[PDB]
């Protein structure tokens, strides 16, 4: 079974750039297909038979190659092209896919919008106490969240989770979740959430007090 | 030049009398073809009924199958040898010559001899089609109305002869277009201009088809269903299949010719040894129409089963080899009945076989053997009798898979091409050449 | 055209589950159907295909009855039976309608996918908690609200706000796995004039346990 | 003469390997050409409906650019014809019919660049003409070109390669291989004398061009009507009546296309300038109508699927018919490069549907679908004007793929041809040859 | 091929009901579908017909919106709506598949049927009463028993003896309407040695009112 | 619309008999169809287009006719031929059915096995009194029932109900129920049930006494 290997595993370019990704085959192949998988959706037949565009695919896309090397090219890339692009051959049975080229977008800076949230009254009537803190719409994705209970730093029990790059605005977003017990949470008063990001030298802080 | 301007303005001007006399032929050809098709089915039914009444005792029914088919075969071979020797074999070569004014059309003889004679050979369950009978009977009917109404001319004589044989093939396959295309690809005088009016042929074909439909609507001769499509990167396979048909096409022509000769020795022209040998072949067919029914009979019943890929690889090989034998025996022996239909069944079997090979060699083309079956079905017709255009349209009208047209055309052509490059000759013209060259020697 | 595969979720190691893909909007005959899977974070592996008449069924290099791909033209449905399910069979399973151009076949229309989680854990419906801004909110132009979804198994859950009428300005964060349970939150951002003057509800759906929770975000008392 | 027949019968169906191989390269070239032409025409129609967007706000200026785009492209079409190739006018089927009869020259060095770029213009402006005209003629010249370039000698080659070109031409114009062959062996061939045309060679030509067309036109049929209902035996007589109606109309449509040739010949008097200007005028009117009522303009392939489905009202159908008759006559009779073949299918669909509708309301016990009548009548106008039923019936059968309607189609087709004869009507393609050929004598 | 029609029963005069007909065994498209009703103890009457694309719907010479025949090929089902239902519409309603020979159409395959009852009367359970031979009866070869099912509405009731096991010598007479209530009697003739030495039970079911009764026949003292 | 009128409304013939039923039309019709409806089951297509037999129909069945007067014919009638036959045209719209022809198995006369029943003690515990009289298994269907209360004739509150021909003997049964009020029933003593049939000039009496 033919082993297709996709050249860049992850690549990053700014809208307007000409982008070429490559699908190379172990043996000889012909009329290979391409698929676009955007974050959280099913793959969509993008290019097929090496160079034909599926109905609805913008003419900025184009395909080429023969034998062992094949390439999907986006002439002037756009931000909405942020996906993972799988190639697939069926010139030799059984059909086989690529590893993927994860296209990422480079845009200008964007400062995070920090929002602090106290443990809901329902969760307190359950023994838990998860303090949530959203950092929304920032670029680049490099961010450093910091938790301070009564001014004193906390690092135990914190869980972080980032989204993928947004399909239209090209910004990342993060959620930080400090999980404690009911007693542990109530035996303090000041809860702060410190967000340090490229956009600012002095960390953006959001906090609440139980009293 | 001025001759042509005179001609062009007078183009397509068939005398109303011809047109009206065309309509009367098809009607008579149709109804007769209906009655012939009813009789053969009737006699086949009786043979199955006799097998029921002696269903116990294996060697007892194997004998009553032989004897039922032997007796009826004998009746056919006799009716031909005793009253009309010209009505033996197909009849298509006989009518072709009749269009070339090189043969007579003795309808007073042939009509009853071919009708009741074919009834015998077909009804006994021999490997012969209805065309032979219907095509010949068709022309002879077209001659009858010429004589009876005393129609004068070359046109009237060629036209009413052609429409009859066309309407004949039409009601033999429920295929109007195939009949019309048969006249203008094979039947017509091949080397000089003829006065055959296409408009008049049509009218005759219509009538016989209408006459056939008035009795046999709602049941087709071959139901296959809608098969898959054939992608472009597959077309080369159909060329190869055509090439295999291209080399076998003439080799089968040799055998049918040569087996006509070898079977002529067994009787030497003797009406008695002929009848008794013809009954032995006919008997073999009814006996085989019980122990392996796909080796005997018209072969229309196995096509659907073949196309669906229900047979195995071995079962197909057997069916082919056995059907190579049984086809020769019955046709080469000069029994009244066409080779047209048995050649369709040979084409399907061989096609399916090729498709089965194709399916496993290339799992990436997502093949269905049944498509090669349909492309190969009329490929023999394209390589033996060498009427590809009639052959293609005949299959198209019976199988109804127009999406397989390129495969059908490529295979059919790839046959007629390699049939030309390996010495082969139009089997129905070669038989005419035999009958005419044996006449002036 | 729409392919809506289902029947997946939680199965015990070495067990067996039957996935069904229900098709509509196209003659389900004439079409070859296929199964393709995608293990979390990783790429695409073909499972198997089946022609319309069920007379040809080809699989990827597997074993005995590892996969059993069948179809029922009467119901317009594709099936996939997985037997002796190990941790590699933990993936998203796509039914794909097959077609071709010049003749070399592709995967034409893909379904949404069903998730199969192979594990010995228990099916647990999620706890949905409203995250409203603290009573000391400096409510400016836009107000950010969210709802916390914790203590569910397995994946996934589908968070929508106000039956989805509220699409723009929503973020649903990928689940984090802790102590054999999943946890995620979703944050919506609306105009300050749109809330609390109007109803803002998060709709959390966990198909595995067949639970749907519709939590209405109320300002803090 | 018996002995010669025996010599001939043994030498039947033996076409020289040179001819067969050359018929292959003919088909290949005709196919590519008919693909290029078809893609070029579709691009010009695309640019034309691209400007109606830049001027979509100003309705008077919209109607202006709808006229001025089609005019300028028609003028360019009419011109290249009048200045460089008078033969490349009208259909071109009658011209290639004369070439097979050895009465007309096949000046390929002239027609190929004219009919191609000339047609491109007239069709690209959305005038009411088909591709048959251009592609069949261009096909015939491509066969002639490769007969001249390769210097092939003898009656067989010159007739065969000229016929296979025409065949490949029609076969690419409708994606109908069989129709191309059936067109040759019923209509194209010399109708009064024997000819050395190798039918086997015609085939190869037709195949290659069909293959070439299928390389670039995969997965889209020209006409997708889908499987219609069946035709019961007690319904048949209604198609015979439809035949008779087409049968009286066939010769009347021929008088109009012939008369309109004469009537428009006065407006320009055979002058290059008045012709090109009248030419742009007709063209512009089509581009105007190709917006305000597109059913009246364009080739005619687009309304066929609609009208069969019974989506037009009895009011609208009557309007479409009359306005299409007028626009078909104004384009073809004017001597623009382009066939009358395709618009004749569109006309027969409309009239057939109209009959079908009247048939449905009158006979609820038959359970009729006006669409079966639309199909039966589709190639019926070709069977009464052109007088090539077996070409028409198979042409339809290949595009609509409704074989179960084989009898109704034949019955209508034949009904068309019988009454076409009985009302003293003349094969439109022969009748045009016999007028151009007669004009070649009358001025001596 | 099967045609299963449902949706029948009891409606009030001036109301409306939607009769359905689900199909299985054939391509529901290509086929014209029709409704034929049969008034109790009367002839067959054609309601209407609908073609595969629903582009032709023809009804019998009848009032404006009295019948509304539609079809959904996706569920393979044929519908019929009767509006302003009167006592005429009380009938047995068959859906039928249409076909033809020469072209004069026939009703090819019929369905089971549904009984529409149009009456103001109220749904009422039956009373089951055992009919044992008198204290003067001369026990012959055969002994005739029975039970009376009186005062129910609407039709039907199903009577079976000893849970259907006693299938011979049974006579369930047609019900008769009086003052808006039905009444029928069933008779089982058993051998004289069969009763009273063996238990003969009469079983009555009236699904309309959720009634299921088994009344035993004991000899008269 | 066209009115079809089937000649024999009800008819009886013994097994092995030439059976002929007409179907006369009001106007002119062509290629009518015949349907067989047995007791309790869906109508089935029997004969279509004047004479053609449906797949399954025995060859004893035949049809013929033209213009205005058609007929279904059975050469050698069988037991399983008992049913109602409906002719139906659709040469003229709207299609119409015939009134129906009920074919019944003619047999040897039989005397009614009369059984009379006293009102159940359960029914009396409700103020009602139904006196049931079963007349089982007789031929022909023509019968007369008469109730005598204390020797005096009664005609009020009587309900008669005949079964359709039986499929094990081809006889008819009948039930006569006399409905009374508990009070009306209790002021009388003798309750007789007279069945008058073709088998006997003297009617089969069956009675009981409350005492
Ligand atoms: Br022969
Ligand atoms: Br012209």
């Amino acid at each position: 079974d033919i082993v297709l290997t996709q050249s860049p595993a992850i690549m990053s370019a700014a809208p307007g750039d000409k982008v070429t990704m490559t699908c190379s085959a172990s043996s000889s192949v012909s009329y290979i297909h391409w698929y676009q998988q955007k974050s959280g959706t099913s793959p969509k037949r993008w290019i097929y038979d090496t160079s034909k565009l599926t109905s609805g695919v913008p003419v900025r896309f184009s395909g080429s190659g023969s034998g062992t090397s094949y390439s999907l090219t986006i002439n002037t890339m756009e931000a909405e092209d942020a996906a993972t692009y799988y190639c697939q051959q069926w010139s030799s049975h059984p059909q086989t896919f690529g590893g993927g080229t994860k296209l990422e977008i480079l845009r200008a800076d964007a400062a995070p919008t920090v929002s602090i949230f106290p443990p809901s009254s329902e969760q307190l009537t359950s023994g838990g106490a998860s303090v949530v803190c959203f950092l929304n719409n920032f670029y680049p994705k490099d961010i450093n969240v910091k938790w301070k209970i009564d001014g004193s730093e906390r690092q135990n029990g914190v869980l972080n989770s980032w989204t993928d790059q947004d399909s239209k605005d090209s910004t990342y977003s993060m959620s930080s979740t400090l999980t404690l017990t009911k007693d542990e949470y109530e035996r303090h008063n000041s809860y702060t959430c410190e967000a340090t990001h490229k956009t600012s030298t002095s960390p953006i802080v959001k906090s609440f007090n139980r009293a | 030049r001025r001759q042509l301007i005179r001609q062009l303005l007078e183009r397509d001007k068939t005398p109303l009398a011809i047109l009206f006399m065309a309509a009367v032929v098809g009607t008579l050809v149709g109804l007769a073809a209906v009655a012939f098709d009813k009789g053969v089915a009737w006699l086949q039914n009786q043979r199955m009924g006799a097998l029921v009444h002696t269903a116990d005792n294996y060697p007892l029914l194997l004998t009553v199958a032989f004897l039922c088919s032997a007796v009826l075969a004998m009746f056919g071979y006799f009716l031909v040898r005793k009253y009309a020797p010209e009505a033996g074999g197909s009849g298509i070569p006989e009518i072709e010559g009749a269009l070339e004014d090189q043969r007579p059309v003795r309808w007073w003889r042939v009509l009853p001899v071919k009708f009741f004679g074919g009834l015998g050979t077909l009804g006994g369950g021999m490997v012969l089609g209805r065309e032979g009978p219907t095509v010949q009977i068709g022309g002879n009917i077209g001659r009858m109305v010429l004589d009876i109404f005393r129609l004068k001319g070359d046109e009237a004589r060629h036209t009413l002869l052609a429409t009859g044989a066309a309407a004949g093939l039409a009601a033999a396959f429920n295929a109007p277009l195939a009949g019309i295309l048969f006249i203008i690809e094979e039947m017509r005088p091949q080397f000089r201009y003829t006065l055959i009016s296409i408009k008049a042929v049509f009218i005759g074909v219509i009538m016989s088809t209408i006459m056939y439909r008035i009795f046999n609507h709602e049941v087709a001769l071959i139901d296959v269903g809608k098969l898959s499509d054939a992608p472009l990167n597959t077309l080369w396979l159909y060329l190869i299949l055509g090439i295999i048909f291209g080399i076998f096409g003439p080799i089968f022509n040799k055998w049918v010719l040569g087996m006509q000769d070898l079977l002529h020795r067994v009787h030497g022209g003797n009406i008695t040894k002929w009848v008794l040998m013809g009954g032995a072949i006919g008997g073999l067919c009814g006996l085989l129409g019980f122990v392996a029914p796909a080796t005997s009979g018209g072969g229309f019943n196995l096509i659907p089963i073949a196309t669906a890929g229900n047979f195995s690889m071995g079962m197909l090989v057997f069916i082919f080899v056995a059907r190579v034998i049984t086809t020769l025996l019955c046709f080469s022996s000069g029994a009244p009945g066409g080779i047209f239909a048995p050649m369709l069944a040979l084409g399907t079997v061989l096609g399916t076989a090729f498709g089965m090979v194709a399916v496993e060699l290339f799992p990436q083309y997502h093949l269905e053997a049944g498509t090669f079956a349909i492309a190969g079905m009329g490929a023999l017709l394209a390589a033996s009798i060498r009427a590809p255009l009639t052959g293609i349209i005949l299959v198209l009208e019976m199988t109804d898979n127009y999406q397989l047209i390129l495969p059908m055309i490529i295979t059919g052509l790839g046959a007629t091409l390699l049939a030309q490059f390996t010495g082969g000759k139009p089997l129905a013209s070669a038989i005419l050449a035999r009958t005419l060259a044996k006449q002036e020697a | 055209v729409r392919l809506l595969e289902s029947g997946g979720g939680l199965v015990q190691p070495g067990g067996s589950l039957k996935l069904s893909c229900a098709a509509s909007g196209f003659d389900y005959s004439r079409y070859w159907m296929s199964w393709v899977r995608q293990a979390p974070g990783k790429g695409l592996k073909w499972i198997g295909e089946i022609n319309p008449v069920s007379s040809t069924i080809n699989y990827t290099p597997s074993l005995k009855d590892k996969f059993i791909i069948s179809r029922d033209n009467a119901k317009d449905t594709l099936y996939l039976q997985i037997s002796k399910v190990r941790s590699e069979d933990t993936a998203l399973y796509y039914c794909a309608r097959l077609y071709y151009g010049y003749g070399y076949w592709y995967f034409d229309v893909w379904g949404a996918g069903t998730t199969v989680t192979v594990s010995s854990a228990k099916t647990t419906p999620p706890s949905v908690y409203p995250l409203a801004p603290g009573s000391a909110a400096a409510a400016a132009s836009m107000v950010t609200l969210g709802c916390l979804v914790k203590g569910y198994f397995p994946e996934p859950v589908t968070v929508t706000w106000n039956s989805g009428s509220l699409a723009a300005g929503v973020h649903t964060f990928p689940a984090v796995l802790q102590a054999a349970l999943y946890t995620l939150s979703s944050s919506v951002t609306v105009p300050s004039s749109s809330w609390p003057s109007e109803t803002v509800t998060c709709n959390v759906a966990h198909p595995a346990s067949s639970t749907k929770v519709d939590k209405k975000i109320v300002p803090r008392a």
